[PDB]
């Protein structure tokens, strides 16, 4: 596949998922799956959720560049 | 004479309360020899009571039907009847100190969020930075309104976590 | 000036931050103060100013007490301030704030020379550049050293050692002054002549203080 | 560069280090003038408060010095308004207050408009044809009929020297007026009387001799004198 | 004293209103429970997961506001 | 020392220091100004 399916690894992304804990929050891209799964973008956050985790999987349409 | 309240100097029940407190202080004082530490402590308490009752008078204080002083609340009414220092000026001073505390805390939060692991700086304080921000907050309202002007005081709602609808 | 130097206790291990370079460095620090270099230089400056004021005050107290014993109408070093302001044209209140006013300049210059070495000698104060420049941390020199015997390194080092030793002796002298004036209510020279008059009896155990007497038997 | 250092050995703030500013001494420990526009507003505020200070201080001192010499018979500054209100041909206090407050409103609205947009008062056909000279030169220095003698039309170095002199005497006037208010509230006498008292008896007449300025000092003096 | 007790009454009204509108506005969703509409109006909790989720329904907010209303009246 | 200094840099120690400073300031103000209620001089 040409280029990559998702964003650049290690780049900041903003989560647009409304039901997620990190809605309108900035995280770091750890890995993007090239197989074609539903949520390939792995995002790690500095602030953990109520469950104590800090990493999650998101699709391509729920991640964008952080506004400045 | 506003709100149907007599001044403390011209009041009647204020004098009754003063005499009652002086009378019970003297009744407690008469049980000790004059050359004793409890006698000196009770004399100091009586002097403090007399000074407090004198200083509450000749200051515009008003009391109604019980001798207990009342505080005029509405500014303008307090300004034109020499009652601004009752609550109008104390809230100004409190607003100054509260804005000092809030601005110092905001500056510490912003300056501590820059470095790696800001929670460590939150739970283990940078004492020189805290003391430097402590002595730099004397002009908190000017700085606060200028950050309001340049927009750094407020955060855009797109960058703020929002609960689902 | 280090390594095999006499310590505060024989057989002790000197601290790592006390290498013997400083004057009076006997390796004495149970509480591990002056570990950081900034705190070390702060402690050196504080010890130097406390020492200088200790020897100044002790010399003044000793001079006044010696003159009082000889016959000059000088009061005791304790409660001297009362008769001082009684005879002073300057009343109290104005005197302490005057002292603070002409002390703040020197203290500000000392503090900002300690924080920024050599920053005072930049011509800011009446166009003084060569002077008011700190040769060492707590040793300014320049205008404070009119005669130049501190140019030699060996002379400067031995003078620093002598100054810090006499300063520590002056701290001990001031503490002794306070203690045996609270114990005897007499002049330090009065205590000295009492000790050299009857050494076997007049001591710290016969003043009724220090060693308490309960049963008297 | 900078004219001088208010505190030698101290770190000059970055916004005031390379700033070519008239009367700058790096005295911003609170970092109020970080923004350039905020610095401009603070500069204009300092200029207006300075002109306030010297106008009031001159009006307090020179008539006061003349009355001390005996040439004039005006009262001191803390009762002059009181006697002027009680004059036989006296305009009422409210009328004077609101009239000269409205006049201030006019000049200060003009100042605000020429600050928020420089040179905006030179809009043609606005003020009786005299609006062409209302264009400001720099921040806080309008010029025109504000400088009819043309003393600012000189070399730039002379202009910076004049600005430095103006702001230095201005700051001296601010602390002078603050001292006037403070030591009238403390002593209860005029500034010339306070100067005469300090000259005649410097030790006995000061701020520390009275308990108003420093509370509790009189108690310490009485304890020492006891 | 009348002014003080009236201000206390205002405190009671404002706090009961705060509880009730926190229950009503966060009834269909919240950061802890986004899918609160799918669980109905009166459900006990979601269990000890995510730190603990007891008294998260709007019914429990009402049941606390009953205490606060009782105190106010 | 720097370990001890970071121990004093912890939140409860600086909180205790602030509480001691504020309590002492308010207590000395109330002692040297007995019973202040009305802001007058
Ligand atoms: C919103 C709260 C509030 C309330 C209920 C009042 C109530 C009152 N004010 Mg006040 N006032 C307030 C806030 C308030 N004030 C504030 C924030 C200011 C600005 C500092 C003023 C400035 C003010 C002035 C200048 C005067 C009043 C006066 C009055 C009285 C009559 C007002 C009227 O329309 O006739 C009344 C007791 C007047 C008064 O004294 O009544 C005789 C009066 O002259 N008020
Ligand atoms: C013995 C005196 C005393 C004491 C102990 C208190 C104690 C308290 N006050 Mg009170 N207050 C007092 C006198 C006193 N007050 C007086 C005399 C007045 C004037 C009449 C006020 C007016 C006042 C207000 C308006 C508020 C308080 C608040 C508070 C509480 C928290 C303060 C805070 O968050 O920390 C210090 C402050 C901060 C850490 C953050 C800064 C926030 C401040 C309030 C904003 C100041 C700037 C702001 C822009 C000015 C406009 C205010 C706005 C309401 C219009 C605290 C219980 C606050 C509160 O309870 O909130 C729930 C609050 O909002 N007080
Ligand atoms: C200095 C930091 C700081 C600042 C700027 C604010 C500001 C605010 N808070 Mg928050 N708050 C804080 C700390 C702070 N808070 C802490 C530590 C707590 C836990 C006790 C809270 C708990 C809290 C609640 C529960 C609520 C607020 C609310 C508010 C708002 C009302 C203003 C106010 O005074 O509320 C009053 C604030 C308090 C009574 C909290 C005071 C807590 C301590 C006494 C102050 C801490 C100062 C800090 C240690 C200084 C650090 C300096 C550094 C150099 C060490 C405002 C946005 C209210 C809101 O949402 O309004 C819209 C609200 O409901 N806050
Ligand atoms: C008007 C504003 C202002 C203020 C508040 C200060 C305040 C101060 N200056 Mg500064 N100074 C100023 C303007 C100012 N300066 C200007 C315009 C100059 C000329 C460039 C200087 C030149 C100056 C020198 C040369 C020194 C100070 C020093 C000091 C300190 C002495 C304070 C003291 O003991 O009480 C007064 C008694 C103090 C921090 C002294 C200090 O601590 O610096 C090391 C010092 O040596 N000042
Ligand atoms: C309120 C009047 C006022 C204003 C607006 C300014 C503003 C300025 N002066 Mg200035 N200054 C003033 C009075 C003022 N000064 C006085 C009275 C003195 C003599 C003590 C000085 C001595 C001084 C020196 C020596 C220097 C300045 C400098 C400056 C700049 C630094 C920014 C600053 O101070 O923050 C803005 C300040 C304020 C908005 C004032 C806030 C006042 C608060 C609210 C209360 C203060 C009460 C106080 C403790 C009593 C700026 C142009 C420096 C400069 O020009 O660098 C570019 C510089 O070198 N000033
Ligand atoms: C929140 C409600 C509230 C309010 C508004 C008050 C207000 C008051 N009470 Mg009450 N009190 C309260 C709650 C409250 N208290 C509670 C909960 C208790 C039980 C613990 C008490 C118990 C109590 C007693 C037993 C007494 C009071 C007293 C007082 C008065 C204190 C005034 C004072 O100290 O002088 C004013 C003090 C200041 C303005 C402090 C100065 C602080 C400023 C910021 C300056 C800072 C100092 C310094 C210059 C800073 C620079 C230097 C620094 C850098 C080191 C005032 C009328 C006393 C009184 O006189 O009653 C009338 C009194 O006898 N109260
Ligand atoms: C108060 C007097 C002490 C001031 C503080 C000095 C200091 O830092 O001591 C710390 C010393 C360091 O020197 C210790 O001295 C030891 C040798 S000796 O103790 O001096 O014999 C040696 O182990 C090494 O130098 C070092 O560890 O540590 C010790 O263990 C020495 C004894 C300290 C405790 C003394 C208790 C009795 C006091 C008198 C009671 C009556
Ligand atoms: C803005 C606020 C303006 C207040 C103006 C007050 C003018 C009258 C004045 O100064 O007299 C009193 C003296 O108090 C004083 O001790 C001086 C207070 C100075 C107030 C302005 C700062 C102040 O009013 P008061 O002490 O009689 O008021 C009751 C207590 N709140
Ligand atoms: C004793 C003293 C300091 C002692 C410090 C000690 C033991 C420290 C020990 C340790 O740190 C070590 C080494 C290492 C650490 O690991 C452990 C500890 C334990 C922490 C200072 C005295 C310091 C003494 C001083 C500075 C004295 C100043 C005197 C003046 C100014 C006199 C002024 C007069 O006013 C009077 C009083 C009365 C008038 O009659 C006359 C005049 C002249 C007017
Ligand atoms: C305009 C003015 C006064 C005007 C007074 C007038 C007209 C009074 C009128 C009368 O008297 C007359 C004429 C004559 C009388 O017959 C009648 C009356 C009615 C009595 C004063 C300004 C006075 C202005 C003053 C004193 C300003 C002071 C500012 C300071 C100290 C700022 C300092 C700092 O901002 C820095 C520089 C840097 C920061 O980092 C730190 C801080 C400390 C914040
Ligand atoms: C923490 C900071 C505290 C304040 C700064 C440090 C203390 C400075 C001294 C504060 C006290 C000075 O004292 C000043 O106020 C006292 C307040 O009752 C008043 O005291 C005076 O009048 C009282 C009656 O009103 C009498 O009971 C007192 O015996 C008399 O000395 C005087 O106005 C003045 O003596």
């Amino acid at each position: 596949k040409k280029k990559e399916v998702g964003p650049k690894r290690g780049s900041l992304v903003k989560v647009l998922r409304p039901e997620s804990y990190w809605y309108n929050q900035v995280g770091k891209v750890v890995s993007v799956d090239q197989s074609g799964i539903r949520y390939p973008v792995v995002v790690r956050f500095e602030n953990q959720n109520y469950a104590g985790v800090s990493t999650n999987n998101y699709a391509l349409d729920e991640v964008t560049d952080p506004p400045a | 004479d506003v709100a149907g309240l007599t001044p403390c100097s011209e009041s009647k029940a204020y004098n009754k309360l003063e005499r009652k407190e002086l009378k019970t202080l003297e009744k407690r004082l008469k049980k000790y020899e004059p050359g004793s530490a409890p006698y000196l402590a009770l004399q100091a308490t009586k002097e403090r009571t007399q000074n407090r009752f004198k200083n509450y008078a000749k200051a515009g204080l008003l009391c109604g039907n019980d001798g207990l002083p009342h505080l005029i609340s509405d500014p303008g009414l307090a300004l034109r009847f020499n009652h601004a220092g009752e609550v109008f000026i104390p809230t100004f001073g409190f607003l100054y100190v509260a804005g000092y505390i809030g601005h110092v805390g905001r500056q510490y939060i912003i300056k501590s969020k820059e470095d790696a692991k800001p929670t460590d700086k939150e739970i283990i304080l940078d004492v020189p930075l805290a003391l430097q921000l402590a002595f730099q907050g004397w002009a908190w309202p000017l700085a606060a309104i200028q950050e309001l002007r340049n927009g750094s005081l407020l955060e855009k709602d797109e960058n703020i976590t929002v609960s689902p609808r | 000036a280090g390594a095999d130097r006499p310590l505060w206790s024989p057989g002790s291990q000197p601290p790592a931050w006390l290498d013997g370079s400083l004057a009076g460095d006997y390796g004495f620090d149970p509480l591990h103060l002056s570990e950081e270099p900034e705190m070390r230089k702060w402690m050196v400056q504080a010890e130097l100013v406390h020492a200088r004021w200790a020897m100044l005050g002790v010399a003044g107290i000793l001079f006044t007490s010696i003159a009082a014993k000889n016959g000059a109408p000088f009061p005791d070093w304790y409660d001297a301030g009362k008769e001082a302001i009684k005879t002073s044209p300057a009343p109290l209140g104005s005197l302490i704030f005057t002292e603070l006013l002409l002390f703040g300049w020197v203290e500000t210059k000392r503090l900002y020379d300690l924080r920024n070495p050599g920053s005072q000698g930049d011509g800011s104060f009446l166009g003084i550049t060569d002077g008011l420049k700190g040769k060492e941390n707590g040793y300014p020199g320049g205008l404070f050293d009119p005669m130049g015997m501190s140019k030699n390194e060996a002379s400067f080092k031995e003078a620093k050692v002598k100054e810090i030793k006499n300063g520590r002796l002056a701290m001990l002298a001031f503490v002794g002054f306070i203690a045996q004036h609270h114990a005897t209510h007499k002049s330090p020279i009065d205590n000295l002549v009492d000790h050299v008059a009857d050494p076997f009896h007049v001591t710290f155990a016969t003043n009724g203080v220090s060693v308490p007497h309960f049963t008297e038997f | 560069n900078m004219n001088g250092n208010w505190l030698p050995g101290s770190q000059t703030p970055a916004h005031l280090k390379d700033l070519k500013m008239a009367g700058n001494f790096g005295f911003d420990p609170l970092n109020l003038g970080a923004e350039p526009e905020a610095l401009r507003w603070y500069q204009q505020a300092e200029l207006v408060h300075s002109r306030t200070a010297m106008m009031a201080v001159a009006g307090i001192l020179i008539p006061g010095l003349f009355t001390k010499l005996g040439a004039l018979n005006v009262p001191q500054w803390y009762e002059a308004g009181k006697v002027y209100i009680e004059g036989e041909g006296a305009i009422p206090f409210g009328t004077l207050l609101m009239s000269t407050l409205f006049s201030y409103a006019f000049v200060e609205g003009k100042r605000w408009q020429d600050f928020r947009n420089p040179g905006s008062q030179a809009e043609p056909g606005t003020f009786f044809g005299l609006e062409g000279m209302f264009k400001g030169t720099d921040n806080g220095y309008p010029g025109g009929i504000f400088d009819p003698l043309g003393y600012s039309k000189t070399s730039p170095e002379k202009l910076d020297e004049l600005k430095l002199k103006e702001i230095k005497n201005g700051r001296l006037a601010m602390v002078a007026f603050l001292g006037f208010a403070g030591q009238y509230s403390a002593t209860g006498k005029g500034p010339i009387d306070n100067l005469a008292d300090h000259l005649a008896d410097p030790w006995h007449n000061t701020f520390a001799e009275n308990g108003v300025s420093v509370p509790g000092l009189s108690a310490v003096e009485q304890a020492a004198a006891s | 004293g009348d002014f003080l007790v009236h201000h206390a009454i205002a405190l009671g009204l404002h706090t009961t209103t705060l509880i009730l509108v926190k229950g009503a506005l966060d009834a269909r969703g919240s950061k802890l429970m986004p899918d609160k509409k799918d669980f109905g109006y009166s459900f006990p909790c979601d269990g000890p997961g995510r730190g603990g989720t007891c008294d998260i329904s709007a019914y429990d907010a009402f049941y606390l506001a009953v205490f606060w209303m009782l105190n106010t009246i | 020392m720097k370990d001890f200094t970071t121990y004093l840099s912890t939140a409860p120690v600086v909180g205790l220091g602030w509480a001691i400073f504020t309590s002492g300031l308010l207590i000395e103000i109330n002692r040297f100004f007995p019973d202040p209620l009305v802001f007058s001089f």
